[PDB]
C-alpha cells in the first residue's frame, strides 16, 4: 500500500520494494547489486 | 593512393627530364578508380605501383573490438585515458557491455596486456558483528 | 569516353539494417573511428542507421557493428525471505 505523511505532504510506499541489475560474466556467473526492503 | 603516389615517385634533386614523357595521375571517387596518362614506357611503372599497392588485408587491425568478462566498462572508459598521448579514443558500448579501441594500430598489444590484468575474479567476504550486554 | 562508365554499385552510401540493438544509442557511442570526417545518422522510424562516410573503409564498419549486433540472454532472479517473532 501507499500512504501520506506530513512532511503539506508526500506520497510513501510501505511494502517489498526488490530491485536489481544483473551482470552475466562467464559462462555461468552473474552480478546482483540488489536492494530492498519489507516494510 | 594517389593522395600517397605522389610522394613516392615525385621529383628528384634535378628532374628526370621536362614535363613530357612522365605521367600525372588524379582520380574520382565516383567509381573507385584512378587515372593516368602518358607514354608507353612511363605509364607501365604507375600500373607496377598498383599493383603492389593493391594488396589484401591479413585482418584489417585499424580497429578491433574486444569484450571485456568481470569488470564493467564504465569505469575503465574514463580510467584509461591517457596512455600515449594523434590520440587514442576509447569508446563503451554498455549495452552489450563490451569496449572499443580505435587508436593505435600497432601498440594495441600494450592494451591487450593491460586490460588482461584487469579483468580478474573477485573474492568477496562475509562478515558477521556481535554485541551483547546487561543492565 | 573513359570517364564515362558505369557504376558497379554505388557505394558512396549503404544503408544497413541492425537487427537487435537499437540505433539511437549507436548513433553516439559511435562518433570517432578516423576522423573529411564519417557521418552516421539512424533513422529510429524503421530503426535503421545510415553511413555516408568513407567509400573505401566501411569494411571496418561492416565488421564492427556485425560484432555489435547480438542476441542476448536474460536471467530470472528470486529472493525469499523468512523470520519468526
Amino acid at each position: 500500500q501507499e500512504v501520506p505523511v506530513l512532511t503539506t505532504v508526500e506520497r510513501k510506499t510501505v511494502g517489498i520494494k526488490l530491485k536489481v541489475k544483473p551482470q552475466i560474466n562467464e559462462g555461468d556467473a552473474v552480478l546482483l547489486e540488489i536492494e530492498q526492503e519489507v516494510s | 593512393v594517389v593522395k600517397l603516389v605522389t610522394e613516392l615517385n615525385k621529383d628528384t634533386s634535378k628532374s628526370a627530364l621536362p614535363g613530357s614523357m612522365v605521367a600525372n595521375v588524379v582520380a574520382d571517387e565516383r567509381t573507385n578508380a584512378v587515372l593516368v596518362s602518358g607514354e608507353p614506357n612511363s605509364r607501365q611503372r604507375i600500373i607496377a605501383m598498383i599493383k603492389q599497392l593493391d594488396r589484401q588485408q591479413a585482418v584489417q587491425g585499424n580497429t578491433k573490438v574486444i569484450y571485456l568478462k568481470y569488470a564493467k566498462a564504465a569505469d575503465l572508459v574514463e580510467v584509461l585515458t591517457g596512455i600515449s598521448s594523434k590520440n587514442i579514443i576509447i569508446k563503451a558500448h554498455g549495452q552489450t557491455n563490451a569496449l572499443i579501441v580505435t587508436a593505435a594500430p600497432d601498440v594495441m598489444n600494450d592494451l591487450e596486456r593491460v586490460i588482461a590484468q584487469l579483468d580478474i575474479r573477485r573474492p568477496q567476504v562475509l562478515v558477521e558483528a556481535i554485541i551483547a550486554e546487561v543492565q
